[PDB]
RNA sequence: CGCGGAGCCUCGGUUGGCCUCGGAUAGCCGGUCCCCCGCGGGGUCCGGUGCGGAGUGCCCUUCGUCCUGGGAAACGGGGCGCGGCCGGAGAGGCGGCCGCCCCCUCGCCCGUCACGCACGCCGUUCGUGGGGAACCUGGCGCUAAACCAUUCGUAGACGACC
RNA sequence: CAAGCGUUCAUAGCGACGUCGCUUUUUGAUCCUUCGAUGUCGGCUCUUCCUAUCAUUGUGAAGCAGAAUUCACCAAGCGUUG
RNA sequence: CCGCGGCGGUGCGCCGCGACCGGCUCCGGGACGGCUGGGAAGGCCCGGCGGGGAAGGUGGCUCGGCCGAGUGUUACAGCCC
């Protein structure tokens, strides 16, 4: 796996059906990656290990989008996970407070690079789960979490820097 | 009774690293700096303009000292603003670093 | 010491990006680099949108903070802004850089003469100021 | 992780009158006048409360390690403000088995002046910083006095001669004498 | 742009300055950098110092007069810092060098020429500010200036200087704007036209 | 120094911009009624600007020629026009400011006519009295030193040096 | 890491059974270069560099009272002889 | 010879233009299909049913000129969700 902006390709599939067993299970994942063609790919590494399921011995059924009830309204997404570090392999609750389940663990997919250099091959994402205000442990979320909540955008840079790449003016930061 | 030759630089010719490639050169315009920019630029002639030492002829003119190579823009060069520029004779180096003449006449307005 | 306190409705022109020049009430914040953000009379969805793109204005209103655009639509629409705004002194600095990108070369010709006399008949008074001000000296 | 605000008010009392060039804090009381800038450690300092009744120093996006120094600046300010009310006194007591440490001030503060220390010949010799008023105690014995207004520069310069007074190639734990700091006080204490 | 280049080195970064101005070396264009001493660099004072100091022991053993030349006004230590980002085993280098050209202080012409800034070799721009630096004035004299005293007393002279015309300039503008409101009812139909195509509002 | 006539060559260019200090979780400017200092400087108060409009996103000045016969504008400009007093030294090289002669009347609107209209074509326009190297006019000044040879040694291989 | 010694006490100073490294001033392996042969051991003289600090400067240790002594840091500034 | 009429070759030397075509690299438009017969949103309202932050609220405290501003709590809706 790699990343772009992750969508999240929904899927069912069954184990196809022998003789014997004439209308085997179906099992929605929410499989949670860049397109189709790998979040197809995704349930099977993912029911491999769960199920004796496999790609000659199956079938998806459905694949496709689930794609976001509440998009225009913030959110605080929680995700039990599973990860492969240098050492050893570990759970973790995390907080994203994006507004849409998908860019909040494309975020998540973007710490545990930075916070603890696990590539996305590493990963494994136990579920989602979007959470009300209490209920959240993070302080880093917890605070944008209020009514009067307030900003200044204190030591403002300026980009456009080499629109003038000169100038006689010298810069400002203060506004 | 001024400009009209638009301003600019002759930079380097058509490079990779450990080759270089003197048909196209590449021409930093003044004035331009992004590749949204640059499509005025596409198709107008240019000129690198010299004396050089004997007499030469001058249409509309008298025998005068002054001598050009004759192109024209091709197409832009990376985000920037550089634009590449093939003229008629290969350019002789010594320009590195020097004007070029990027005129208007084949407007396309 | 700031003046411009990231509200629950600041109104926001957004400096650029794909809906550049156009002012936004902030909503409710996100994150510590994103809004949530909507411009109703301005032509803007409610939608995410970094403080990076965005610079923040004198006005406030008072939607409370996630309400759902018919009430920022009101708040916007009294008060004010595409009026008040245009009063400001933003409006017609902008819309004054617009209006030498959308000059043609005659206009420009025309600023060229009356430049030019204006820079005299104001000349000619700096030179008679600095004679009032050489005899009042004496 | 980044803490969108933490700030600190100092409660200024009636006797003073801070005001605030920008950044850079001036304090005048009773005492005198003393100044000091924070153009290094970035954060908005407001004095917010009318009459004239609250420094209040702000942080603002700042992650833990600035989030440190809001307290810090309010502590100089506060630190200023008792120095420019009661004025501060470092009492500094000489010890000793043997040599008698001779001490003796010699212009008004500013020179402090060691005979005798463990029997060297060498009479250290020690300055002052400006401000910083040293005198030889009376109600006791072997005893300095160091007054002044500011407690940077009163300390440092306890510590010059706490320090100018350091015996070498000894056991210190036997070989314990010099003058130290024996209490860090005020000149009035209200 | 054209002509002549003069940038003030004051607040600049080092390097991230002396790659711009190279840049433009080599495309013909005159840069004049001023003002060195000002010119700053990341990483706190001493750190390189140490670098500095580092530079000094690298010196051909056999004979050092050959070996490399620490120079140390920041002038041209500068110089040094744009070279390495020129070519300048080629003759199109050394002719772009000579394009080139730095002090320590504001000199004769550059005194008097209005002088230019280049925000992303900036140090307020470019740097974070909870974090250390140097003046490459204070670095070069801790290394074998013996001109941080005299180009100060001499700025600190031109300061001065400069503040009267600065101050006079600011008197003649006060007079332009007075003047405008003591002359605007006959140039009250030209300024008109000034404001509707932008141009002076 | 001025101002004159030809000609090898070496090139780059093709309006200028004549100025604070610096801050950046801040600045810019005004005005002071008031206060202190040396027309200025510092202070305090208020009033404006501050994604900056006495904004390098900036300002200025013009760019086919002259006619003449209205209005707006009217003492502006010139004669390498001419003398004196400044101020400027970091490696000045430039300003600035005062008499007198002669000459001219120009920015913006307009009438009104004109300029080889070369019959769709290219290095067009200037910084150009460029930089440098060779030669034709007047006035005023000028008016050698260096090296060899010799001598000396304070120095030595010879060279070098006193 | 740490079982011990050190009157007592792990770790002032030490430190077993184990275990992780450097280093190329020891010897081995190896056989990559040279057999139209690069002078093959020591001594003298003379430079310069490193630190893997024996002295000295400034320091922190000690089971340092002094005296004397070892442990360690910056440190290679000048020393290391007949 | 004047035609430079019609045909066949070229250009002395420097050049410019045009319209087909091949290959490219771009740029404007405009129309549709599908999809959890798309999610989301808007407007208009209406009639209902519930829950949370939190009031045109109340209240403890503060700061300013009953009003304006700050914090603290129960939570109905006279805001919103
Ligand atoms: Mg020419
Ligand atoms: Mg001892
Ligand atoms: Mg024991
Ligand atoms: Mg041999
Ligand atoms: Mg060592």
């Amino acid at each position: 796996k790699a990343s772009g902006t992750l969508r999240e390709y929904k899927v069912v599939g069954r184990c196809l059906p022998t003789p014997k067993c004439r209308t085997p299970p179906l099992y929605r994942m929410r499989i949670f990656a860049p397109n189709h063609v790998v979040a197809k790919s995704r349930f099977w590494y993912f029911v491999s290990q769960l199920k004796k399921m496999k790609k000659s011995s199956g079938e998806i059924v459905y694949c496709g989008q689930v794609f976001e009830k509440s998009p225009l309204r913030v959110k605080n997404f929680g995700i039990w996970l599973r990860y492969d570090s240098r050492s050893g392999t570990h759970n973790m609750y995390r907080e994203y407070r994006d507004l849409t389940t998908a860019g909040a663990v494309t975020q998540c997919y973007r710490d545990m690079g930075a916070r603890h250099r696990a590539r996305a091959h590493s990963i494994q994402i136990m579920k989602v789960e979007e959470i009300a205000a209490s209920k959240c442990r993070r302080p880093a979320v917890k605070q944008f979490h209020d009514s009067k909540i307030k900003f200044p955008l204190p030591h403002r840079v300026l980009r456009r820097q080499h629109k003038p790449r000169f100038t006689t003016k010298r810069p400002n930061t203060f506004f | 009774s001024g400009r009209l030759w638009s301003k600019a630089i002759f930079a380097g010719y058509k490079r990779g690293l450990r080759n270089q490639r003197e048909h196209t050169a590449l021409l930093k315009i003044e004035g331009v700096y992004a590749r949204d920019e640059t499509e005025f630029y596409l198709g107008k002639r240019c000129a690198y303009v010299y004396k050089a030492k004997n007499n030469t002829v001058t249409p509309g003119g008298k025998p005068n000292k002054t001598r050009v190579i004759w192109g024209k823009v091709t197409r832009a060069h990376g985000n920037s603003g550089m634009v590449r520029a093939k003229f008629r004779s290969n350019l002789p180096a010594k320009a590195i670093g020097h004007r070029i003449r990027v005129m208007l006449y084949p407007s396309r307005i | 010491v700031f003046r411009r306190f990231v509200e629950v409705g600041r109104v926001a022109y957004v400096s650029f990006g794909p809906h550049a020049g156009k002012l936004v009430a902030i909503v409710d914040v996100i994150d510590q680099n994103r809004a949530l953000v909507d411009g109703p009379c301005t032509q803007v969805r409610r939608q995410a949108m970094p403080f990076k793109c965005m610079q923040l204005t004198d006005f406030i209103l008072k939607f409370p903070h996630s309400a759902r655009q018919k009430y920022v639509r009101k708040a916007w629409e009294k008060a004010d802004i595409n009026a008040k705004w245009a009063a400001t002194r933003w409006a017609k600095k902008i819309e004054a850089r617009e209006k030498k990108a959308k000059m043609t070369d005659f206009d420009r010709y025309k600023v060229m003469k009356a430049r030019k006399m204006r820079n005299r008949l104001i000349k000619l008074e700096v030179k008679k100021l600095q004679k009032a001000a050489l005899l009042k000296a004496s | 992780m980044k803490t969108i605000l933490s700030n600190q008010t100092v409660d200024i009392p009636e006797n003073v009158d801070i005001t605030l060039k920008g950044r850079t804090v001036i304090v005048k009381g009773p005492r005198g006048t003393l100044r000091r800038d924070f153009n290094h450690i970035n954060v908005e300092l407001s004095l917010l409360g009318k009459k004239k009744k609250r420094l209040r120093v702000d942080k603002w996006w700042g992650n833990r390690k600035e989030l440190a120094t809001v307290r810090t600046i309010c502590s100089h300010v506060q630190n200023m403000i008792k120095g420019v009310t009661l004025g501060f006194r470092y009492k500094m007591r000489s010890v000793y088995a043997h040599f008698p440490i001779n001490v003796v001030i010699q212009e008004n503060g500013s020179l402090v002046e060691i005979r005798n220390f463990l029997g060297e010949k060498y009479i250290r010799r020690v300055r002052m910083r400006p401000g910083v008023a040293c005198s030889v105690s009376q109600a006791q014995k072997d005893e300095l006095i160091l007054e002044g207004n500011d407690i940077e520069l009163v300390s440092n310069s306890a510590a010059l001669i706490q320090q100018a007074t350091t015996v070498k190639n000894k056991d210190i734990r036997k070989f314990l004498d010099g003058i130290y700091v024996s209490e860090k006080g005020t000149v009035q204490q209200a | 742009e054209g002509q002549v280049l003069v940038l003030d080195g004051r607040g600049h970064l080092l390097g991230r300055l002396a790659a711009i101005v190279a840049k433009q070396v080599l495309l013909g264009r005159k840069v004049v950098v001023v003002r060195c001493e000002g010119i700053n660099i990341s990483g706190n004072f001493y750190r390189n110092k140490l670098k500095y100091l580092a530079f000094l022991r690298k010196r051909m053993n056999t004979n050092p007069s050959r070996g490399p030349y620490h120079f140390r006004a920041p002038s041209r230590i500068f110089w040094r810092t744009v070279r390495g980002m020129l070519p300048h085993k080629t003759k199109r280098g050394q002719a772009a060098l000579d394009r080139l050209k730095v002090f320590d202080g504001i000199p004769p012409p550059y005194d008097k020429k209005k002088r230019m800034v280049v925000p992303a070799a900036l140090k307020v721009v470019r740097l974070k500010p909870t974090r250390k630096f140097a003046y490459l004035g204070r670095l070069a004299h801790e290394v074998g200036w013996k001109y941080q005293a005299v180009t100060a007393t001499l700025e600190e002279k031109r300061k001065e200087k400069a503040k009267i015309h600065y101050r006079k300039k600011k008197q003649l503008m006060r007079l332009r704007k007075q003047a405008e409101k003591n002359v605007e009812k006959k140039i009250d139909r030209f300024t008109e036209v000034l404001k509707t195509h932008g141009f002076l509002v």
